[PDB]
């Protein structure tokens, strides 16, 4: 979830925006099945969306 | 046990790389369908469990 | 309970309207059968839309 | 040089289709 | 007993400070002015509730900070000061960091060692 290094701690750029916020709108709900297409913690994403 | 869940995994990958099986048209189809029924039925929404709930 | 399910569900055909009459080459048909896969083809997000017309 | 072998040092001893936005959007 | 009518000094006071008295209307004061008289008489009325079927936001309050160890649902009418979040800008910040009771009373026993030095040395 956090420790592993390859894990992406930083902020968002323009485009892993647009492409959460689409994929969130593809498949409402679904933070395991989107985390892996951003490159992102399910739960790092969760927080980012809200 | 590893078979099937090889062959889930297998199942998994295809409905990602497939799509979605229901199409388009059909899912509107069901999502109405339903909708009608509950209409007809008066049925009312169930809320969100409030804070003070007796039960 | 199960088997007075089973009991309601014969009394229940005995009691159906000229049920057993063969005169006018009347036929009757029981079907069983299972919606082999079911959970398993469950669409997620088909499934949420569904759900919020529930709750 | 191209027979070298990696060593075997063990560890024990995706896409995404767009029909998924038609049918989201859909609904 | 403790039903005899009030007056507004004595409606003064009961409750603390910062709160205003309100009439909405004239009209709806004579509706609660008549309200008495229709306690028995619009109960004596056609009255009822229904719902219709329609599709659908949702605030709440916990005590959030960092941890904030959990508050019965009465107690909130002591701590409920703790639970608004506006935060950094005198004496209503010592209230408000006296709080440090509700991890005295509630918490884990760590939270009320700690707490109750910290409470003893200010």
């Amino acid at each position: 979830e956090w420790l592993d290094p390859s894990i992406k701690k930083t902020e968002w750029s323009r485009e892993e925006e647009e492409k959460l916020l689409h994929l969130a709108k593809l498949m409402p709900t679904q933070w395991r099945t989107i985390a892996p297409i951003i490159g992102r913690t399910a739960a790092q994403c969760l927080e980012h969306y809200e | 046990t590893r078979l099937y869940l090889k062959a889930e995994q297998e199942r998994q990958h295809n409905y990602l790389k497939d799509g979605p099986y229901i199409t388009a048209e059909e899912a509107v189809a069901v999502y109405t369908t339903t909708v009608h029924w509950l209409e007809s039925r008066r049925f009312s929404p169930i809320p969100f469990p409030p804070l003070s709930y007796k039960h | 309970p199960p088997p007075l399910l089973v009991y309601k569900w014969c009394q229940g055909i005995n009691n159906l309207q000229d049920v057993w009459e063969t005169s006018e080459g009347e036929c009757n048909v029981m079907l069983e059968s299972r919606f082999e896969k079911m959970y398993e083809k469950i669409d997620l997000t088909l499934l949420n839309r569904l759900l919020r017309l529930i709750v | 040089q191209e027979w070298k072998i990696p060593p075997c040092i063990s560890n024990w001893k995706v896409h995404i289709n767009e029909n998924f936005a038609k049918l989201a959007e859909a609904l | 007993e403790r039903n005899r009518p009030l007056s507004d000094e004595e409606l003064d006071a009961m409750f603390p400070e910062g709160y205003k008295v309100l009439p909405p209307p004239a009209g709806y004061v004579p509706i609660r002015t008549p309200a008495r008289k229709l306690t028995a008489t619009p109960t004596p009325l056609g009255g009822m509730t229904g719902f219709h079927m329609q599709t659908e936001m949702k605030s709440v309050n916990d005590q959030p900070s960092g941890n904030l160890p959990f508050l019965k649902p009465d107690d909130i009418q002591y701590f409920d000061k703790l639970l608004v979040d506006v935060d950094e800008s005198e004496e209503q910040k010592e209230r408000k960091i006296m709080k440090l009771l509700l991890k005295i009373k509630n918490g884990t026993p760590p939270m009320r060692k700690a707490a109750l030095r910290q409470i003893t040395d200010k």
